[PDB]
């Protein structure tokens, strides 16, 4: 149950709740307060969808799904039939994402170490409550959010896409894809970078990070180092959901024509606004 | 059809990916073992992998994981419940024994070196060509701890000579004695370094170099791990 | 606040480092560069050297023609007026040749035959590009992972506008090279197959590219939460197992159940971004050749 170097970590302290009370581990899972909460959490919205499977008639996994509140019920409850499950299905999520992150900082402290993970996670759930809340919120009922089932939320996706026309056209969304694309491409060279060098040509001995960089300059005449290379995974990454969540905020609330007519401002200047010729002219 | 062949013999290699992935990654830290060091009964569904062997360089020989396991060295805890999954209580003083988030592993006691077999990380005045080159230089400065009490004073800056920056910052304490601090558990401020891991009177127990040149492995794993220490022991203070 | 190792406080240096030599032909590496403190805030300094030799070389000019190539003809659409290019300039497209002319090289320059001559030169920029990082790899006896890293990417990009192409029976197939146009070509490419979430390969590319993001996060996360321990020092790590890399498996191991090791990390790190354009590429290849809708391929699956 216990990696060989283990047991001179598994010390007491570091809980945010209850000291001692849930300041112990189940097989390699450490538990804390936060760990009885997820718990508590998890099973209660895992058993609210189970319930609505049966409302629903089906309990194949590729059809169960719940629906949020029709746009008529606003931002108001619903019966649980309509709407309301979600709700409160939502609620537990919710409860469950945010206690797994502070029982993320507990385990943090316990073992000396920086809180950038659990700080990196939040970035999701926010990406999370920008779909199921600020958004929907902002634009005056639940219906906005999107539905909990494997191929209804996709049909969310694709109907809230094109409500905008193609939405490539969203400024910020183009922001997010870029990094999201660049991130991929750092981590196959990082990943590639430390092999190559831990695992050099047959019979050679290992390889050091002086090789590393005098690899990269070689190649492209910069090199960022291996503290950059993961301050730069930690950023692309963020960055990429930032602007996700971001591109999806500003989306039928200050923007809500199509995303393609958007960029008439830059055609439309003054200056070339009316010079013919060209595509726009 | 194609496309149903194609998407079926992908999850089958995958299946295979994930099995090679997970094995590659027992190659540390198994087999696993109870509380009291024995080889625990069930060790999961993925044996361990064929060793491999590493060739260090500069002649320091070769590493082969997975391989024989061992602390090599004593630690000072004892059982808390009489069952499993319970904390281990410091049976002493956790910062001196090096237990909890004060612990630290048996490296070799060699240093690290750089491509070309010279010491990795030395002190600045032994660094031809190296000087601060921007941001606060806080050699000088008078360092603070987290009790609000200042400590001692920077003497010196300890870089990484390949990747060019800095590692630790050289100590002086009130008994002329210097000690290493790592760069990223200090504030450095326009008047001051600031550490909240440790108060003033915690600074005497950081480990001590034997060299005054040079670190080893093992020398920086009991600095670090006594300094990240402090900041749940040394609460009491801060 | 206690220091989160972000940014650095200090920065330091020393003497231009011309790096390792190993096999390198010492001869093909220009000087190096100026140092950026900029840059050193973040990461290394040091700009330069670069090496290049005849691939190299081969590469940046076939790079450069491929992009002037395009540029000329954007020039030509806006009627050599500098104020329409800037404010046309994401309008502008290189569309393929027409579909009359099948795969044959006989399209006008007007009409797919610039798209040609331009995708030529993509074509052994890239390749030899592919090489050199192989090579330079081997000048300094390192693993060839970087190649076969790429070689994935070259897949993707290969089935685009070659592969697939091929198999169709017409350059037409191909993508425009424009800003907007390339967009609207995917949005269309989506429409024709049926709906491409119903593209099984296409949702397990999404599922990479999302665990990617989410692995990266992971592992920088780490690295940075055990820096205080040296933690990015991974190669000696590696080697000698220090209490960063304990501590970074222990806090995975008490949230969810397993870990990795400090090289272990590195091949779950290689794979998830590699699959991201392997299973792409494949989902790509089979569409329009084997499946003409995966809606429909997706209610029988045959
Ligand atoms: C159609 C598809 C066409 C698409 C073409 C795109 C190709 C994409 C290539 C991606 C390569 C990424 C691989 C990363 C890697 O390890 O690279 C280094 C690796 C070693 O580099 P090195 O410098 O020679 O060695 C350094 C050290 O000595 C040694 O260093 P090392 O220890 O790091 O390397 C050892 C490495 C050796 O690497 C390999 O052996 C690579 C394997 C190639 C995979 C190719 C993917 C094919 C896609 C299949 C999907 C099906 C769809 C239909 O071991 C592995 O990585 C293990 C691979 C796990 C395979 C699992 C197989 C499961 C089979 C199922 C069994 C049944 C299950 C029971 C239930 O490179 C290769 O082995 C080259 C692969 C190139 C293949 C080109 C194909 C020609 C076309
Ligand atoms: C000491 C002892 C250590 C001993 C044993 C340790 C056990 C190690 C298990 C390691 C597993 C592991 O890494 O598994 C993974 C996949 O998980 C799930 O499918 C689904 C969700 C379930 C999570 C299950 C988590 C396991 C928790 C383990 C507890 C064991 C401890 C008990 C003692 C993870 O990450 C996967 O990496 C693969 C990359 O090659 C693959 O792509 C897989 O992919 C998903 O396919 C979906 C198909 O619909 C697709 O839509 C989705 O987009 C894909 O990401 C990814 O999830
Ligand atoms: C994958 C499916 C589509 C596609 C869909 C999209 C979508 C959707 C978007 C882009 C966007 C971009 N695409 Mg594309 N793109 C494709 C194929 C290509 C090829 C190629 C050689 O095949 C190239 C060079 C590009 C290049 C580009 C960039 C100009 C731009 C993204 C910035 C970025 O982070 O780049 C990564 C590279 C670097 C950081 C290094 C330089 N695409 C294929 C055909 N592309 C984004 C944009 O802003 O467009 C205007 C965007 O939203
Ligand atoms: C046809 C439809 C439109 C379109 C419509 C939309 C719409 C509509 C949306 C996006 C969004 C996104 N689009 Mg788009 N998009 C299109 C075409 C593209 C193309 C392309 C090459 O063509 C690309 C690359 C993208 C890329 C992207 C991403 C930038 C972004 C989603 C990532 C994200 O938000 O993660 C964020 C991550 C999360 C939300 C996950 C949070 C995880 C939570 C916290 C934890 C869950 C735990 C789980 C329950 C636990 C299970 C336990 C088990 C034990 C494992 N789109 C087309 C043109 N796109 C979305 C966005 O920006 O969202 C903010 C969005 O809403
Ligand atoms: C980000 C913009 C859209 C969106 C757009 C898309 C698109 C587009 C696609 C998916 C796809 C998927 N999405 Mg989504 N998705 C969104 C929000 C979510 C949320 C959430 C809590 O907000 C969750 C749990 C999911 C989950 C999922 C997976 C079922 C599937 C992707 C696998 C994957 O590799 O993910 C990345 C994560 C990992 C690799 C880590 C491991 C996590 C595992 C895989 C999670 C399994 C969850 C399980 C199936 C559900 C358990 C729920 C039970 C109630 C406990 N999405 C938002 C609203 N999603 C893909 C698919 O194939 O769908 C059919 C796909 O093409
Ligand atoms: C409306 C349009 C359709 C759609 C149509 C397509 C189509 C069509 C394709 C994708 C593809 C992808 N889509 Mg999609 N997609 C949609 C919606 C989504 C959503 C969403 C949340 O709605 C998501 C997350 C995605 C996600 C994704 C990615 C997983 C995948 C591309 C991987 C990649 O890295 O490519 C980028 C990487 C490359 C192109 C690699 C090649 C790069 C080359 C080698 C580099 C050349 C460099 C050049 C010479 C140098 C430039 C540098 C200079 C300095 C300038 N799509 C909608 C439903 N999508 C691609 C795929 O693989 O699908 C299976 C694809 O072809
Ligand atoms: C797993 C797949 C992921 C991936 C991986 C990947 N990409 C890679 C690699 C890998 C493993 C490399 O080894 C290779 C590399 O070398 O990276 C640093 C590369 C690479 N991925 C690149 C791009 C790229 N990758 C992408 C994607 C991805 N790459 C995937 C997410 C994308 C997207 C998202 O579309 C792009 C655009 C290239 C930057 C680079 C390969 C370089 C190349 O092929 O170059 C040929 C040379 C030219 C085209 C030169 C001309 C460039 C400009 C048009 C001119 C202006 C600049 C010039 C310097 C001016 C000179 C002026 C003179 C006056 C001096
Ligand atoms: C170098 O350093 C590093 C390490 O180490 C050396 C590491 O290991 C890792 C991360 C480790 C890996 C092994 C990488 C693997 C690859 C992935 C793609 C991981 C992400 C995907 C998953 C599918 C993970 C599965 C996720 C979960 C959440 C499983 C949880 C399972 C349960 C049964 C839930 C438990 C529930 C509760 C409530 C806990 C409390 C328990 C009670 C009983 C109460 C990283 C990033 C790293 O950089
Ligand atoms: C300032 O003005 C100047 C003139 C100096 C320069 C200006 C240049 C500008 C403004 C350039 C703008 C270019 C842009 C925006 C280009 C964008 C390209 C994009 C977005 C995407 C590219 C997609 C292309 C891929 C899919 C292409 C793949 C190509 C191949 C696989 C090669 C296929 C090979 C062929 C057809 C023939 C070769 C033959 C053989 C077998 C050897
Ligand atoms: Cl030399
Ligand atoms: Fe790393």
């Amino acid at each position: 149950a216990l990696l060989s170097f283990e047991r001179k970590y598994r010390v007491p302290g570091g809980t945010l709740v209850g000291g001692n009370l849930f300041d112990f581990w189940v097989g390699p899972f450490y538990v804390g307060f936060f760990g009885v909460a997820t718990f508590f959490f998890a099973a209660l919205g895992i058993i609210l969808i189970a319930w609505s499977a049966v409302l629903q008639g089906t309990w194949n996994p590729q059809l169960i799904s719940v629906y949020p509140p029709a746009l008529e019920y606003g931002l108001g409850g619903a019966p649980l039939a309509k709407g309301g499950l979600w709700q409160i299905i939502t609620i537990c999520a919710t409860g469950a994402f945010v206690s797994w992150a502070l029982r993320e900082v507990e385990i943090c402290r316990k073992l000396g170490i920086g809180y950038h993970i659990p700080f990196a996670f939040a970035f999701a759930i926010l990406a999370y409550l920008t779909l199921v809340l600020f958004r929907p919120v902002m634009m005056g009922a639940w219906g906005y959010a999107f539905p909990y089932g494997i191929w209804t939320h996709l049909d969310w996706v694709s109907n809230t896409g094109y409500t905008y026309g193609n939405f490539h056209y969203n400024p910020a969304h183009m922001i997010a894809i870029s990094f999201f694309f660049t991130n991929a491409l750092a981590l196959a060279l990082h990943g590639a970078l430390v092999l190559s060098a831990a695992n050099p040509e047959k019979g050679k001995e290992m390889r050091t990070p002086d090789h590393e960089d005098t690899f990269f300059r070689d190649l492209v005449g910069y090199s960022i180092g291996t503290l950059g290379i993961h301050r730069l995974g930690l950023l692309l990454s963020l960055s990429a959901v930032f602007f996700s969540a971001l591109c999806m905020i500003i989306t039928g609330t200050i923007w809500f024509d199509q995303w393609v007519d958007w960029w008439q401002w830059w055609v439309k200047l003054p200056w070339w606004a009316n010079i013919p010729g060209g595509i726009n002219g | 059809d194609l496309a149903s062949l194609a998407i079926y013999s992908f999850w089958i290699f995958l299946a295979g990916l994930i099995y090679y992935l997970q094995t590659e990654n027992m190659r540390e830290g198994y087999p696993l073992e109870n509380e009291d060091g024995t080889p625990a009964a069930n060790q999961g569904p993925f044996p361990l992998p064929k060793p491999k062997t590493f060739i260090l360089p500069h002649g320091r020989g070769t590493l082969t994981v997975p391989g024989p396991e061992s602390e090599d060295r004593p630690i000072a805890l004892a059982r808390t419940a009489v069952s499993e999954g319970f904390p281990h209580a410091p049976t002493g003083d956790p910062m001196k024994d090096g237990v909890g988030p004060a612990s630290w592993v048996a490296r070799r006691d060699l240093p690290e070196l750089d491509g070309h077999g010279h010491n990795k990380i030395k002190p600045m005045k032994a660094a031809a060509g190296f000087h601060v080159s921007a941001g606060k230089n806080p050699i000088g400065l008078p360092v603070r701890g987290c009790d609000l009490e200042i400590a001692g004073k920077v003497v010196d800056i300890w870089v990484d000579i390949p990747e060019q920056m800095a590692r630790f910052l050289e100590v002086e304490l009130k008994d002329g004695s210097t000690r290493l601090l790592p760069m990223q558990m200090v504030k450095v401020q326009s008047n001051r370094v600031h550490v909240n891991a440790l108060s003033s009177d915690l600074f005497a127990g950081i480990p001590t170099i034997k060299s005054p040149t040079e670190v080893t492995l093992l020398e920086e794993d009991k600095i670090c791990g006594y300094v990240a220490g402090g900041l749940m022991y040394a609460a009491p203070k801060r | 606040a206690e220091y989160q190792n972000i940014f650095s406080q200090v920065q330091v240096r020393g003497p231009a480092d011309l790096g390792m030599t190993e096999d390198v032909n010492l001869a093909n590496r220009s000087g190096v560069g100026p140092f950026s403190t900029l840059l050193g805030w973040f990461g290394n300094a040091q700009l330069g050297p670069i090496y290049l030799g005849s691939l190299g070389v081969l590469s940046l000019f076939s790079g450069l023609m491929w992009f002037f190539t395009i540029g000329i003809w954007f020039w030509y659409q806006a009627g050599w007026n500098p104020a329409v290019f800037l404010r046309d300039l994401f309008f502008f497209s290189l569309e393929p040749p027409a579909p009359e002319y099948g795969l044959s090289f006989a399209a006008p320059l007007k009409e797919g035959g610039l798209w040609l001559i331009a995708s030529f030169f993509m074509f052994v920029a890239v390749w030899s590009w592919w090489g050199r990082t192989y090579l330079r790899a081997q000048a300094l006896g390192m693993g060839k992972h970087t190649a076969w890293a790429f070689l994935s990417a070259i897949w993707l990009w290969m089935v685009l506008g070659f592969i697939r192409p091929i198999l169709m029976g017409s350059w037409s197939e191909a993508v425009p090279y424009g800003i907007f146009s390339h967009l609207d070509w995917t949005n269309n490419f989506s429409l024709v197959h049926g709906n491409l979430f119903y593209n099984p390969f296409h949702g397990l590319s999404i599922a990479f590219l999302y665990g990617s993001a989410l692995l990266f996060a992971m592992h920088g996360a780490t690295i940075l939460a055990v820096s205080r321990f040296g933690g990015e020092r991974e190669l000696e790590q590696i080697a000698d197992r220090g209490t960063a890399a304990e501590r970074a498996a222990l806090f995975w191991r008490w949230t969810m159940g397993f870990n990795a090791t400090m090289e272990g990390i590195h091949r779950w790190a290689i794979w998830m971004a590699v699959l991201v354009t392997l299973t792409g590429g494949i989902g790509i290849l089979l569409s329009g050749t084997v499946v003409d809708n995966w809606y429909v391929w997706g209610q029988n699956h045959g």
